[PDB]
RNA sequence: CAGCCACCCGAGAUUGAGCAAUAACAGGUCUGUGAUGCCCUUAGAUGUCCGGGGCUGCACGGCGCUACACUGACUGGCUCAGCGUGUGCCUACCCUACGCCGGCAGGCGCGGGUAACCCGUUGAACCCCAUUCGUGAUGGGGAUCGGGGAUUGCAAUUAUUCCCCAUGAACGAGGAAUUCCCAGUAAGUGCGGGUCAUAAGCUUGCGUUGAUUAAGUCCCUGCCCUUUGUACACACCGCCCGU
């Protein structure tokens, strides 16, 4: 429950953004290796209560996510949630960190950019890389 | 006899207006234990005219087509509106319906001009049998206007609907624009 | 600088070993024309291979051939070729990289463009 | 020409297949349940075949 | 602005619960539960917990429009 | 034991077999009492327990009403028990009795046993659907 | 009287379609036709060969799509409510259960089916709705290209590729004007069939859905009848007058 001091409303865990407004299967999702059925996968073979919350969130829950997501090969699950998956830059599934340097971070868009992939320069635009016949067509990447 | 557990009965209401007795059928052999029980007043020449007040309450609420699809929704809804007006007021849901609806409601309503009229209203002494009716109207839609498309808690949504209906606060839009029905009564006068 | 890495699987490494068990591991996409057999009707793409790398070796421009196979892929050995659309309308030549090995977008070339687009003003209701 | 170049690959299963039975006509046809005829053949012959309007 | 609000059950959603608002003849704890500023939906599922200690299986929840127990 | 009555509303395969033991109506493995919907059970419940328990202790019926659709199975649970209360009392009782009963039942219910056929309607061509057509004329 | 409006021994008191007259159109079809009048003459003839490709050079004021929300949730709930196809006679090209490759497109294998007999008790909503809603940018997109690996068919380049993944162009039904709609209709969703070597956001049918209705009118757009006027009859998109 609540104890009069501060509640875990706005603090840097892992850089990532979130609010406590937002209830379960939200909060979680907030950073980009939990959510949906990867947290379903991960709280069965990590054996978790079901009652914890995160409203006051201790930091080593999400990082050991955050490790299995790193290293989901020996699970026999997809390792998704990953935008790196089978990309260059990685010999295996291997963690990238830290922000301010999303050029370097996130490399593998300036690889697509420097082989001026059309299926890369999706990525920086909503809309369809397959291009539907002329119609609503062309709306999809609004800014 | 039949009634409702060992707490509760349903043989205490009258009204004695000698006027409820040419459309609220009551008469001789309507009498249902059933609150709906599969109605096949379509096909009849007409014979849904002599409709109680709970069918009316069943009926009358859903806001465009967005409810149907299982009649089931009906008559839980009336269940439930049985058992949370039970609740709220501690006695006969219906007893207090018909309490609350009367002492407010349509004195004069919604009704045109000689042979075509949009301008204005008239203030049109309303039938007992319509202003019954349509004063269960005016709590259904309140009802999806204020337990729908509410920004509190709704549990207590009934109990505010009663308070727009009755008591007349201006927080229903459906009241206010009764309002202003009401206005035109009065310019009728 | 970065050299090619076959989409973040080792390359240099896959050379390493031997030859017969990469057909085992052999990538998505571009096999089937010769998926009926390592036989015939694949005579003429390894012929336009031979006459490309002996006119151009691999990081050039090849020397007038215009073939239309998607070239089905094992290494990216596969520059120093062009894969070419030839009608006398259609003539495209752009130099690219040797990353392609059974993915995403190793050609450039394209048989259509916008046609001429009008005015779009003058006028929409009357 | 005759025989060299055509007959090389699997092209038996195209449009060109098939044709109204009745009047060898392309456009239109009607597989179902195999009577293989066009439209307006078949409104011709739908009484004899034994297709009557009834819906 | 970015209203503060508790994420998990509270002293607040177990605030009041027992003490006056099942005391008045209109028994509903929704509206004067909100005037608490605190999520009542979780009030709400305070008060069915701790009516459901173990006595009365109460496990459903059903609509929004839904009864509350008597106990004046 | 013959009654030849049934119970059948809209659509739903019922069955409604006789041989003397206590009135059960099971749905879905789940009793009378306990019903499937689980938001309709007072409406069921109300006419026989209130006037007795033993009450349907006098023929049993296998009825497994395979309903799909709350309002398939409730109300077709209270029709095979009319139905099959009253075909036994007027078979195996008397007159006299078939009458009273009967007057019970009918104060439960006056007219609305047997519908008129019909259910949801044909397409017709020039339209997405039975009564409506492609984009408008106004 | 013909009939009409409501109901007191009482299952039933306007289901929806098919057919659909006389007289007409210079309405459409000679690119459905072994149903046919009036024709052409001489070289990569409209019929074989066209890797590539024809509307796709396109911004939801022509069918089928977003509910700013307890009427809505992912099986603690289904003994289910429910059109009609499916293989070799020309002709190889059908529907597929079940195991393995598998935690999966797709591939292999014996098996059933000429069909109420096999697909199949067709996965046609999940009603308590065991990740689980407070002032709702954030379940009402996730303004879609990365990933076990990508097709019984030469060609998949605006296209049958395929099983699925954090709020981010909309915000409360978005009006210049429109070959929609009244009792299981509108509108969701999906499932079939025709097209189909590959394939349906096309069309044609099929499913859980209502009434206290508006038991209305001729103000629009039209139609019908009567009277009436006409200088109209190519019939008001007429006739016609004058500079």
């Amino acid at each position: 429950l609540v104890i009069p001091e501060k509640f875990q409303h706005i603090l840097r865990v892992l850089n990532t953004n979130i609010d406590g407004r937002r209830k379960i299967a939200f909060a979680i999702t907030a950073i980009k290796g939990v959510g949906r059925r990867y947290a379903h996968v991960v709280l069965r073979k990590a054996d978790i209560d079901l009652t914890k919350r995160a409203g006051e969130l201790t930091e080593d829950e999400v990082e050991r996510v955050i490790t299995i997501m790193q290293n989901p090969r020996q699970y026999k699950i997809p390792d998704w949630f990953l935008n790196r998956q089978k990309d260059v830059k990685d010999g295996k599934y291997s963690q990238v960190l830290a922000n301010g340097l999303d050029n370097k971070l996130r490399e593998d868009l300036e690889r697509l950019k420097k082989i001026r992939a059309h299926r890369g320069l999706r990525h920086f635009w909503g809309l369809r890389v397959r291009g539907q016949h002329t119609k609503t067509t062309g709306r999809r990447g609004r800014t | 006899d039949i009634k409702l557990f060992g707490k509760w009965s349903t043989d205490d209401v009258q009204i004695n207006d000698i006027s409820l007795q040419d459309y609220i059928a009551v008469k001789e052999k309507y009498a249902k234990y059933l609150p709906h029980s599969a109605g096949r007043y379509a096909a009849k020449r007409f014979r849904k005219a002599q409709c109680p007040i709970v069918e009316r309450l069943t009926n009358s609420m859903m806001m465009h087509g967005r409810n149907n699809g299982k009649k089931l929704m009906t008559v839980r809804i009336v269940k439930h509106a049985f058992e949370i007006i039970h609740l709220l007021t501690g006695e006969n849901p219906l007893q207090v319906l018909v309490n609350a609806i009367i002492n407010s409601g349509p004195r004069e309503d919604s009704t045109r001009i000689g042979r075509a009229g949009t301008v204005r209203r008239q203030a049109v002494d309303v039938s007992p049998l319509r202003r019954v009716n349509q004063a269960i109207w005016l709590l259904c839609t309140g009802a999806r206007e204020a337990a729908f498309r509410n920004i509190k808690t709704i549990a207590e949504c009934l109990a505010d609907e009663l308070i727009n209906a009755a008591k007349g606060s201006s927080n229903s839009y459906a009241i206010k624009k009764k309002d202003e029905l009401e206005r035109v009564a009065k310019s009728n006068r | 600088f970065r050299k090619f890495t076959y989409r973040g699987v080792d390359l240099d490494q896959l050379l390493d070993m031997s030859y017969e068990q990469l057909m085992q591991l052999y990538s998505a996409r571009q096999r089937r024309r010769l998926n009926r057999g390592l036989r015939r009707k694949q005579h003429s793409l390894l012929k336009r291979l031979r006459k490309a790398k002996k006119e151009a070796p691999p990081m050039e421009k090849p020397e007038v051939v215009k073939t239309h196979l998607r070239d089905m892929i094992i290494l990216p050995e596969m520059v120093g070729s062009m894969v070419g659309v030839y009608n006398g309308k259609t003539f495209n030549q752009v130099e690219i990289k040797p990353e392609m090995i059974g993915h995403y977008l190793g050609e450039f070339s394209i048989t259509y463009k916008p046609v001429k687009h009008g005015r779009p003003g003058i006028g929409a209701t009357h | 020409g005759h025989q060299q170049l055509y007959w090389s690959h699997p092209r038996k299963f195209g449009q060109g297949s098939r044709s109204c039975r009745v009047c060898s006509n392309r456009h239109g046809l009607i597989r179902k349940y195999g009577l293989n005829m066009c439209r307006q053949c078949f409104r011709q012959y739908a009484k004899d075949i034994g297709f009557i309007k009834l819906d | 602005d970015k209203l503060n609000n508790l994420v998990l059950f509270d002293k607040a959603t177990y605030d009041k619960l027992c003490k006056e608002v099942p005391n008045y003849k209109l028994i509903t704890p929704a509206v004067v539960s909100e005037r608490l500023k605190i999520r009542g939906s979780l009030a709400r599922a305070a008060l069915q917990e701790l009516l459901s200690k173990g006595l009365i299986k109460l496990v459903s929840k059903h609509r929004a429009q839904v009864i509350y127990t008597r106990n004046t | 034991q013959s009654v030849q009555v049934f119970g059948r509303k809209k659509t739903a395969t019922a069955v409604a077999h006789c041989k003397r033991g206590n009135g059960l109506i099971k749905v879905n493995g789940r009793p009378l009492e306990m019903i499937e919907p689980r938001t309709l059970q007072y409406k069921l419940l109300e006419p026989v327990l209130l006037l007795g328990k033993e009450r349907f202790a006098g023929v049993d019926i296998r009825v497994r009403v395979k309903g799909g659709g709350h309002v398939a199975q409730i109300y077709a649970i209270r029709q095979s028990i009319s139905k099959a209360l009253v075909a036994y009392y007027q078979k195996y009782v008397d007159e006299a009795s078939k009458k009273e009963i009967k007057d019970i039942l009918i104060q439960y219910d006056r007219t609305l046993l047997v519908a008129d056929p019909r259910r949801c309607e044909s397409k017709k061509f020039g339209g997405p659907g039975a009564r409506a057509r492609y984009q408008k004329s106004y």
